[PDB]
């Protein structure tokens, strides 16, 4: 089975360096090109260049032209992207590519590395508990923000996992450097809140695990 | 590989 | 460079069906186009190379065809792992170049979001800050737009909005918005209020409190 | 007893001459009637009779032109006009000295690798070219020389098709001109015109083709069995120069272009001089150009730069009599070869006679190189220049021609030199232009009273 | 002994088409015998010299036989910012035929190729193909594994290392038992020579047309040398398999090099990974010892011996003069890790000029006395030059010197009878293996059929 099995992911400093590799199993890594694709959620693909690691001869897209340098190692059956001088537009997933018959095509592809470009220290999230206002209907709908936390991720789960049902958490969203998350909870009305309903986030790059009772407002 | 095997 | 114009950029459909993506270069690439497909939170798979022919392992059930400047990818019978982005590359010309994707996504029947509104939490209060959360929950279609005001005066500054992917068991959306504006702010005006506009109606859902009243 | 003059008829001095050569006539009116007139000249002294009366000819000859032979007009035949004089039935000899002066003809022919790998060695092999014609001239004036050229097989894959400009121009890719690509090019025919040939061989330049091997042994074979073409000469030596600084293509080559008919051994240049058979047509092998160079009598030289000597040295011993050289800057290597080629030739001297009269037969006498006299020999074989051999020529008239004046030439095969013997027949008497018309003596109607006699 | 050249069958190609260069049996999945037959001068449909295939049904009769069809148009591809571009004419379709379960591979060694950029060039080339044929489907493929997008100027900057550009793949072509294709390519790294090896299924399922440069992964090609003994060697004019290490597992090749070292020529028996386990060199030079190479036991001992040919080899005679007659050298392979040594028995010519060695056929048990037979072809030999070819029947000593049986040519003169040549099947199922003989200069082959 052909396989690309990339590099872990990256958390760098902008204005460094970083190299990412991509290794072959069950193939060899001369046997085709080898290309490199950049992803992001909103400009989309972008086609970095190749390199052909039997002669180690490259291309390149111009707009990468200087930032990006691909090698390769037949030795090690390894193929590699460094980035120069990076930025924020160097925040994204990247990938190796192969052909699988045809030399030019694009057919498969490594499980991506992820490069996060950042000058953010590490930083434990606040927690905040979310209860409802002051008529109350059939079902209640509580919640829980998580404000100001770096870098991704944070795991939240409510009861412990006892509450997966009728659950919506949002994807973080980056702001002044710092991340935030929000999650709801919906549960009928004769739930909450005669039982008890605990919000549970993780940070474990701060070693931090936060729990929070969500409460009635009072007088 | 490398050598001068043409008409040189 | 070629320019690789996919559509649509989104398609609503339902299992069973044929679908078709078209992708137009702007200028002739004589069948030089893959075609590729990325599930949810996963990579990237080939499924169709030089123009018609499917890479080992993918199903019969996709094909592709055109010629010139215009071609497509058709699944037939839709399935439950159908429902992915896809997107064309060109490799006539280097730099190799591709499309802006298409995401199939999930049909069902419209349905209003549930708004919720939530003043600041007391540990929010004492640490400075405020943030007023509003969820808009399990609506169809995906479009939507919410409107803070304070005091009948619209907020736009300082607001953060998430919306989750199509839920894996009703196929709705929801979001999350949340204003963020200093605590002193906060405490100098009563009204605050969450308005959610949507196609399930021709007037918005309104969700208000007045800061301290119980 | 008696002897053949005196019993023979003999009514006059002419009958006495025409019975044999050692007969003699009294012309004495004091000589008494009893004594014969008609004897050996030993028996008339003996009766008295007066010695200036006798008439006895005596055959001889005289050399009338005599040059001497020649050293380094070209005289090789000595002496070059003889006048023979012949009494009745009577024999004379005579000598001829013939030597070997002229230069022996020799015919070089010259094959130019042209490829492109011959860039660097192209003064080199101008040089051979216009030192093999100079020198060897100095050697023999009788030098004929001329020269082509080859490559190889002008075709895919020894031949750059790509792009279409590189077929006029195969330096192309380099950003620089030569030659068109060709298989095998006659440019001058044999000629001793060497100051002409020398011009030619300047004008040369090169070519280029893919592969190291090239095409020569086309131009070996072509040039071995286009006779008309090349114009190589039937009595002369005949030597193959063949020139290059690289390997050579050999039978079944060819299947790499396609090219799977074998060698035919004929001619296929004609009209434009090029090898019209090179594109579909495959090498030679090396037993077929030993068999057409023997059957056209003609001798290879390969004259080869250094880095092939030996390779060429052993396809030589698979074609016996094939002598290889070195190319280079210095032309000593291969001019000795030529030098050792002309120091081996050998010439033969066969006298023939030329319009003989009936009446006239010849014998010879061969001193040769051995000095034996060879006796009935009129030809000696294995001279060099220089070299000089001698012949005794006696010649013997049938009685008495009415003629009495013919000529002949003894010529020897293959010379312009030659010996005329011009042949008079004395059979009168001089005391018969004293003829007295008057008989005086006789007075019964006789007539005349000619050396001491009626009728 | 036992072939019966009274009642022999003729089939028969087009005029000028060489019908009969090459040929093989072939046997489709029911067990029906046919022969392949190569003619790689048959004009394509467009009055063009592209060459042909022919599948011939086995008739006491002979006569014409069906044509195989193979895409005869050329092929342009702008793909990668360049332009891959195939020439199929005078490509030689058909210069080798050779035939493996229901598969016929035909090759053209001729066909050329060229990539353009721009201004430059790969230079139009002849890399050669071969076409995979499975008649019984209509299934076709391609391989043309010396195919390249490299430009003529890299070649130069990098002293024309790893030069596939004339490699002539499927001048000479070979299938193992398991199904590997190995392809003789005399014209590889600048006409040093290589062999290209790939699984008849891979080619099959990595070929989609008009794409032109794609990948066989389960590819293996022979090596570059900088060594000057293989300059100009022609190392694959002749290739052939079979078994020389005592371990079935692994199979050997067995190549000709026939002007290997400046013409002295030579064969080299190899692993699968191209390593060198022996070298057989030539006896004389010019002789183009390796034109040929057999495989068969000769001998009844199971150990695979080798046959080599030297067509141009001069024979001594009186008086020091030298007669081109060829050679034929047989080696038998002894027991253990032991190498072959010299020639066990050589076969000689005697007509000049005749090229005996130019083709050598193992014919199987022709006379089913437990030792296998060769024949051996003479395409000009005879006392008129014709074309003769001679048996020779094995024994424990190895083979005859003087043949059991001489087929002379019943071709005018030209029609290289001979040439090519192939045993070892029984065509008619009597019980014996017959002879099919090639006749490319009369456009023809002759079937001899083996009796009791
Ligand atoms: C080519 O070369 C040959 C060889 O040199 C040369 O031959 C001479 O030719 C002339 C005539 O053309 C011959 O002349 C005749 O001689 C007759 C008698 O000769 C006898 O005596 C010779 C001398 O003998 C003594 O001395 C020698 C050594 O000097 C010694 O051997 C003896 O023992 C002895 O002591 C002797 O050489 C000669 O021997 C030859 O002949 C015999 C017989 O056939 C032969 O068997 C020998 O082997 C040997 O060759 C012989 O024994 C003589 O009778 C004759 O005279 C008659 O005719 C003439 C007219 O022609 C009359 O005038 C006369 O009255 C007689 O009727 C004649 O004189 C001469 O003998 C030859 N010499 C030799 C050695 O052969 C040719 O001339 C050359 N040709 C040309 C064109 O140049
Ligand atoms: C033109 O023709 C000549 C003559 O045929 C060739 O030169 C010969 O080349 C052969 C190789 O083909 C040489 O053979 C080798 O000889 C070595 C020892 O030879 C000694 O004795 C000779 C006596 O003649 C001396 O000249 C020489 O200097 C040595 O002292 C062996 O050691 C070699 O054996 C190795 O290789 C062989 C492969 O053939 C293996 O079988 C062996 O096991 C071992 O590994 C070999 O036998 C020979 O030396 C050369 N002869 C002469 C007289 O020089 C040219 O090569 C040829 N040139 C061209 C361009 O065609
Ligand atoms: C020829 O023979 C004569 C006989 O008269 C003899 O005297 C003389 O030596 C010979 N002369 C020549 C020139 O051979
Ligand atoms: C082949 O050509 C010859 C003459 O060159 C001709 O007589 C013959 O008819 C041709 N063969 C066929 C089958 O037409
Ligand atoms: C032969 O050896 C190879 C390893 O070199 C092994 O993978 C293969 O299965 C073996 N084949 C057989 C038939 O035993
Ligand atoms: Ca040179
Ligand atoms: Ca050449
Ligand atoms: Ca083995
Ligand atoms: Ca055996
Ligand atoms: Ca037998
Ligand atoms: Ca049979
Ligand atoms: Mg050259």
């Amino acid at each position: 089975e052909v396989q690309l099995q990339q590099s872990g992911a990256e958390l760098v400093k902008p204005g460094a360096s970083v190299k990412l590799s991509c290794t072959a199993s069950g193939f060899n890594i001369k046997d085709t090109y080898v290309h490199w694709v950049k992803q992001r959620p909103e400009q989309g693909l972008e086609w970095i260049g190749r390199i052909d690691p039997a002669n180690g001869y490259t291309k390149y897209d111009p707009k990468f032209q200087g930032k990006a340098t691909i090698t390769a190692d037949t030795s090690s059956n390894t193929a590699y992207l460094q980035l120069s001088s990076l930025t924020s537009e160097d925040t994204a997933v990247y990938y190796c590519v192969r052909p699988l018959y045809d030399y030019y095509a694009m057919d498969y592809w490594g499980q991506g590395t992820s490069v996060t470009v950042s000058s953010a220290k590490t930083t434990a999230p606040s927690v905040y508990p979310l209860a409802p206002v002051c008529t109350t209907g059939s079902s209640v709908t509580l919640g829980c923000l998580v404000k100001g936390y770096f870098p991704e991720p944070v795991t939240l789960t409510w009861n412990s996992g006892s509450l997966s049902s009728g659950v919506h958490t949002f994807p973080a969203v980056l702001q002044s450097d710092l991340y935030t998350l929000s999650s709801s909870v919906t549960v009928t009305s004769s739930t909450w809140p005669s039982q008890s309903i605990t919000c549970n986030v993780a940070h474990p790059a701060s070693s931090t695990k936060v729990d929070k009772k969500i409460e009635p407002r009072g007088p | 590989g490398a050598k001068q095997a043409g008409d040189v | 460079d070629i320019l690789m114009t996919q559509s649509p950029s989104s398609m609503s459909v339902s299992l069973g069906d044929t679908v078709s993506i078209t992708c137009h270069a702007s200028q002739g690439i004589s069948s030089n186009i893959g075609w590729l497909q990325q599930k949810p939170g996963k990579s990237f798979m080939g499924l169709i190379y030089y123009g018609t022919n499917l890479v080992d392992g993918v199903p019969s059930r996709f094909s592709g065809s055109g010629s010139g400047a215009d071609y497509s990818l058709t699944i037939s019978s839709l399935d439950s792992e159908d429902f992915a982005d896809y997107y064309c590359v060109q490799y006539a010309q280097l730099p190799y170049t591709f499309g802006g994707g298409t995401k199939l996504e999930i049909k069902r029947a419209d349905a209003a979001p549930t708004v919720s509104i939530f003043p600041p939490s007391s540990e929010q209060l004492t640490s400075g800050g405020a943030s007023v959360v509003c969820f808009l929950n399990n609506f169809y279609p995906k479009d939507i737009n919410v409107k803070w005001k304070i005091d009948g005066s619209e907020r736009q500054n300082g607001v953060l909005n998430s919306w989750t992917d199509q839920d894996s068991k009703d196929s709705t959306y929801s979001m999350s918005s949340t204003l963020t504006l200093t605590k002193d702010e906060y405490e100098r005006h009563n009204s605050y209020t969450c308005e959610a506009t949507h196609k399930t109606s021709t007037s918005p859902i309104v969700k208000s409190f007045n800061r301290n009243e119980c | 007893g008696p002897n053949i003059c005196t019993t023979r008829g003999v009514s006059s001095c002419q009958q006495c001459l025409a019975v044999s050569p050692m007969c003699a006539w009294c012309s004495d009116e004091a000589l008494p009637l009893g004594s014969p007139r008609c004897d050996l000249k030993e028996n008339l002294l003996k009766d008295n009779c007066a010695p200036e009366s006798i008439e006895f000819p005596v055959s001889e000859a005289r050399v009338l032109e005599d040059r001497p032979l020649s050293d380094k007009q070209v005289t090789q035949v000595s002496p070059q006009r003889i006048a023979l004089r012949l009494r009745p039935d009577d024999s004379k000899n005579f000598s001829i000295q013939v030597r070997q002066v002229e230069d022996y003809p020799v015919d070089i022919y010259y094959l130019m690798d042209l490829s492109y790998s011959m860039k660097d060695d192209l003064w080199s092999i101008q040089n051979l070219g216009t030192k093999l014609a100079t020198q060897m001239r100095k050697l023999t004036s009788n030098l004929r020389i001329g020269f082509g050229a080859f490559v190889d097989k002008p075709v895919s894959p020894y031949m750059y098709i790509s792009p279409p400009e590189a077929l006029e121009n195969p330096c192309y890719d380099m950003k620089t001109t030569c030659l068109p690509m060709f298989g095998y090019k006659h440019v001058l025919t044999l000629t001793d015109q060497v100051t002409r040939f020398n011009e030619e061989v300047k004008k040369q330049s090169v070519s280029r083709n893919r592969d190291a091997p090239e095409g020569g042994f086309d131009a070996i074979m072509q040039a071995t069995v286009c006779d008309e073409k090349i114009g190589w000469r039937n009595d002369a030596s005949h030597l193959l120069v063949f020139t290059t600084d690289a390997k050579t293509h050999i039978a079944l080559d060819g299947r790499l272009a396609g090219i799977v008919q074998p060698n035919d051994g004929q001619c296929h240049v004609g009209s434009d001089n090029h090898y019209s058979a090179s594109t579909t047509m495959d090498y030679p092998s090396l037993g077929l150009m030993t068999e057409k160079l023997s059957q056209k009598n003609i001798n290879l030289i390969f004259a080869v730069t250094e880095n092939v000597v030996n390779l060429y040295q052993n396809y030589s011993e698979l074609i016996p009599g094939t002598t290889v050289g070195v190319l280079s800057m210095d032309s000593s290597n291969v001019l000795q070869l030529i030098v050792d080629a002309y120091g081996k030739i050998r010439s033969k001297v066969e006298l023939e006679v030329r319009d003989l009269p009936e009446e006239l037969s010849l014998s010879f006498n061969a001193t040769c190189l051995n000095n034996e006299v060879i006796p009935g020999l009129k030809s000696c074989m294995g001279l060099k220049i220089g070299d000089t051999v001698s012949f005794s020529i006696e010649a013997k008239v049938r009685g008495c021609p009415q003629e009495k004046e013919k000529s002949f030439t003894i010529k020897p095969v293959g010379f312009k030199d030659s010996l005329i013997v011009q042949v008079t027949f004395d059979c009168d008497c001089a005391c018969q232009a004293q003829a007295e018309p008057n008989s005086h003596r006789c007075n019964n109607g006789n007539g005349t009273f000619e050396c001491g006699v009626c009728r | 002994l036992n072939l019966d050249p009274v009642q022999l069958t003729f089939y028969a190609g087009p005029n000028g088409s060489q019908f009969g260069f090459s040929l093989d049996f072939h046997k489709d999945s029911h067990g029906r015998v046919a022969i392949v037959v190569g003619a790689p001068r048959t004009l394509g449909p467009s009055q063009e010299e592209t060459g042909g295939v022919f599948l011939c049904p086995w008739r006491a009769e002979g006569g014409q036989c069906p044509s195989l069809l193979f895409d005869l148009r050329d092929e342009t591809r702008n793909v990668g910012s360049q332009t891959l571009q195939t020439f199929k004419a005078r490509q030689g379709l058909g210069a080798s035929v050779v035939s493996w379960s229901d598969v016929i591979v035909a090759c053209a060694p001729w066909q050329h190729w060229n990539v353009l950029e721009k201004t430059e060039e790969a230079e139009k080339t002849p890399v050669g193909s071969c076409f995979l044929a499975q008649p019984e489907s209509g299934r076709r493929a391609e391989y043309s594994p010396c195919r390249g997008n490299t430009l003529s100027r890299i070649y130069v900057e990098n002293d024309f290392s790893w030069d596939k550009r004339y490699c002539e793949a499927g001048f000479s072509s070979v299938v193992t038992q398991a199904g590997e294709l190995v392809l003789g390519a005399p014209g590889g790294y600048y006409f040093l020579g290589l062999l290209a090896q790939a699984p008849v299924a891979d080619i099959f399922s990595s070929y989609r047309p008009g794409i032109l440069l794609w990948h066989v992964s389960s590819q293996s090609l022979s090596f570059d040398s900088s060594n000057p003994e293989y300059f100009d060697g022609y190392w694959g004019y002749s290739v052939a398999v079979g078994e020389f290490d005592g371990d079935l597992n692994t199979t050997e090749y067995v190549v000709g090099a026939p002007t290997w070292s400046w013409t002295l020529g030579a064969v080299e028996i190899l692993d699968s990974y191209y390593q060198r386990l022996h070298r057989l060199r030539g006896e004389q030079m010019a002789s183009y010892f390796g034109h040929s190479v057999a495989v068969t036991d000769v001998n009844g001992d199971g150990r695979h011996d080798l046959l080599v040919g030297a067509p141009l080899y001069m024979e001594s005679r009186a008086d020091r003069k030298l007669a081109e007659v060829g050679r034929v050298y047989l080696f038998l392979q002894p027991r253990g890790p032991h190498a072959l040594g010299a020639p066990s028995l050589l076969l000689t010519g005697t007509q000049l000029y005749g090229r005996f060695g130019s083709a050598i056929a193992p014919l199987g048990d022709l006379d089913r006395d437990g030792y296998n037979d060769i024949a051996v072809a003479a395409p000009y030999g005879g006392p008129s030059g014709r074309g003769q070819v001679l048996v020779f029947l094995g024994q424990s000593e190895g083979l005859r010197s003087r043949p059991s049986q001489v087929l002379d040519s019943p071709f005018p003169t030209g029609s290289a009878f001979g040439f090519s040549l192939r045993g070892a099947v029984d065509i008619d199922d009597n019980g014996y293996p017959d002879l099919i003989v090639g006749a490319y200069g009369a456009n023809q082959v002759a079937v001899y059929r083996a009796q009791p």
